[PDB]
């Protein structure tokens, strides 16, 4: 069976473990849980085929950010979260696909942006904004909210779509 | 005062520690579909622990969940 190593990646409190638990089932965890690490799989069927994803769920807190060479030496596809009412989650994505392109040594690494929070009305990032730095970076877009679950799937099941594409590129 | 836990089906979690084992570990066995009544925990270097041990007596060492 096929298996694709997801790592999910963002500043602090975007909902990067909300996401992964509404992908893993359904339920909205609102409270104040940092992560420090957490691993969780899944069997999915993702366009008619069964699949197995590993998701590695990472600590946005920079106290943590030793471990970070290493996941990004194995991961295999990375989920970029900010979220759309914080600007500074935003800005930190550039320094987050930089650090992944450094440590893996490679410009084409798969690659979801994915603005999370979308339920929320105060937003700060235009969704054209993100838009058009995803458009630049070659990588998809998409707005989602872990509370509500819109488009939780669909990050995750694009991402696993990169890297099934990106294989075959070989 | 961390401890690294593997649990069942090749996932793991690193839980920051007083309170036991059971009560720290009761969110990462249910969000992954787990039923700790249905688990035990062991201490690496394997040793079954007292889901009620206090977990920061084990700050340190490497733990794993396991399917009882
Ligand atoms: N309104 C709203 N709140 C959300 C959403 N996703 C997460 N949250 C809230 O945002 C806070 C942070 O969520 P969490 O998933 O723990 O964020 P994180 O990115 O994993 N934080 P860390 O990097 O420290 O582990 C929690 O209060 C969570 O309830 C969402 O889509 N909408
Ligand atoms: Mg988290």
């Amino acid at each position: 069976m096929t298996e694709y190593k997801l790592v999910v990646v963002g500043a602090g409190g975007v909902g990067k473990s909300a996401l992964t638990i509404q992908l893993i089932q359904n339920h909205f965890v609102d409270e104040y849980d940092p992560t420090i690490e957490d691993s969780y799989r899944k069997q999915v069927v993702i366009d008619g085929e069964t699949c197995l994803l590993d998701i590695l769920d990472t600590a946005g807190q920079e106290e943590y950010s030793a471990m970070r060479d290493q996941y990004m030496r194995t991961g295999e596809g990375f989920l970029c979260v900010f979220a759309i009412n914080n600007t500074k989650s935003f800005e930190d994505i550039h320094h987050y696909r930089e650090q992944i392109k450094r440590v893996k040594d490679s410009e084409d690494v798969p690659m979801v942006l994915v603005g999370n929070k979308c339920d929320l009305p105060s937003r700060t990032v235009d969704t054209k904004q993100a838009q058009d730095l995803a458009r630049s970076y070659g990588i998809p877009f998409i707005e989602t909210s872990a509370k509500t679950r819109q488009r939780v799937e669909d990050a995750f099941y694009t991402l696993v779509r990169e890297i099934r594409q990106y294989r075959l590129k070989k | 005062n961390t401890i690294r836990v593997f649990l069942p089906n090749k996932q793991r979690t690193v839980v920051n520690v007083g309170m036991s084992l059971h009560d720290c570990l009761m969110k990462a066995l249910k969000v992954r579909g787990l039923q700790p009544e249905c688990c035990a925990v062991f201490r690496l270097l394997k040793a079954r622990l007292d889901w009620n041990t206090d977990a920061a007596s084990l700050i340190g060492e490497e733990l794993q969940v396991d399917f009882l």
